[PDB]
């Protein structure tokens, strides 16, 4: 059904990528995430996930949310746009999971109503981590990835949605090129769709930078020169086709 | 999971420790929302973190790769680990230097080697 292939999602950037990416400037902010998720669309709605006619499947903003200050909480609380990193102050970053955790959590209301929602912060996440995700799936009762289903968190005693991401433009205490934030994104909005990491090995999913270097799903970000860096493996492919021909129905809408 | 790779003298420096460990003990996996895996390992030739966590036994790492878990494996050959201590514990992820002791060229052994500087302080 060609009508349902485009996947909404809430995008939020939290007071740092605000002050730090954004410049402290709303247009500067909102610009900068629309033209990213408008070259992440670009690179999804042209992908033939059957190497056919199966593509123009993208995605698309509902709606922006710009933090543009720290979130105040009581003493002993957290939330994922509060002034500090957790767990440890003293760093520049949060634990990365334990932020996409929080998130999940404190947007769990919003991301109920959309397909995904991506959270897009500015803090030097250790080891060179840009970002992360939950995997998508086909499976019926799939949790994570495309799509809101009601996760249970025994100790937030509420419903949660995982169904998210984060992207970070920072790195080594330096601001990352447009080109390798763009391919982040375009990475975990894939695992969202149901893509794993291109294995090596095999490599026929990874190939040499003399063949046309790796594909957006490697998991090492480098660059984003060669030719294949803004496409998706064979492997990808197979993974993320199953995922949407069983998900788009749920809750894909119409394009633009 | 998205890593950017950099320096290894750098990688070093950053984590808590840096072993030579092997893995021909196993992996154990556990509940939660996608979960989490824990390796037993004997460790060897701790090349840092002496103070830290003197001596590991246990590294824990996500056990969804999409969440920068580590994939090693069951009693095979020896790998040069790095990680970080956490409550009592040591974790590995993706984006953690991780080789393969074989794979290590002499090259960068040397490089391992020149640990001798100890850099770090
Ligand atoms: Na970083
Ligand atoms: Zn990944």
């Amino acid at each position: 059904d060609p009508m349902k292939n485009t996947c909404k999602l809430l995008v939020v950037a939290d007071h740092r990528f605000y002050r730090y990416m954004g410049r402290g400037e709303e247009s500067t902010t909102t610009n900068y995430l629309i033209e990213l998720i408008d070259r992440v669309d670009d690179i999804y709605r042209n992908t033939a996930w059957d190497n056919a006619g199966f593509k123009g499947y993208g995605i698309q903003i509902e709606q922006i949310r710009i933090l543009k200050s720290p979130q105040e909480v009581k003493p002993g609380e957290k939330h994922y746009n509060m002034a500090k990193s957790y767990p440890n102050e003293e760093k520049d970053a949060w634990d990365v999971k334990m932020l996409l955790e929080q998130f999940s959590f404190d947007i769990a209301e919003e991301a109920s109503k959309v397909c995904l929602a991506h959270l897009f912060t500015y803090q030097d996440f250790d080891m060179g981590t840009l970002g992360l995700a939950y995997v998508g799936s086909p499976r019926a009762n799939s949790h994570g990835g495309v799509c809101p289903k009601a996760y249970y968190s025994p100790v937030g005693k509420k419903n949660i949605y995982l169904n998210s991401g984060l992207t970070s433009t920072k790195n080594y205490g330096k601001t990352i090129l447009t080109k390798e934030a763009d391919l982040v994104t375009t990475h975990e909005l894939g695992h969202n769709f149901g893509a794993e990491h291109d294995p090596d090995g095999l490599a026929e999913c990874a190939p040499n930078e003399d063949q046309g270097g790796k594909y957006v799903m490697y998991p090492i970000a480098v660059s984003g020169d060669h030719e294949n860096n803004k496409m998706f493996s064979q492997c990808s492919k197979q993974s993320i086709y199953k995922t949407i021909e069983s998900k788009a129905q749920e809750c894909f809408q119409e394009r633009s | 999971c998205t890593c950017s790779p950099s320096h290894p003298q750098d990688a070093f420096c950053n984590s808590d420790i840096v072993i030579r460990a092997k893995v021909v003990g196993k992996k154990l996996v556990k509940e939660g929302p996608f979960g989490t895996l824990v390796y037993t390992i004997k460790q060897m030739k701790m090349y840092r973190g002496f103070t830290k966590m003197p001596h590991v036994q246990y590294i824990h790492t996500e056990a969804s790769e999409s969440l920068c878990g580590l994939k090693l494996e069951v009693n095979k050959y020896q790998y040069l680990l790095t990680g970080r201590v956490y409550d009592g514990k040591m974790y590995t992820g993706l984006c953690n230097f991780v080789e393969r002791w074989d794979q290590l060229t002499l090259s960068q052994r040397k490089g391992l080697n020149y640990r001798y500087h100890l850099g770090c302080n």
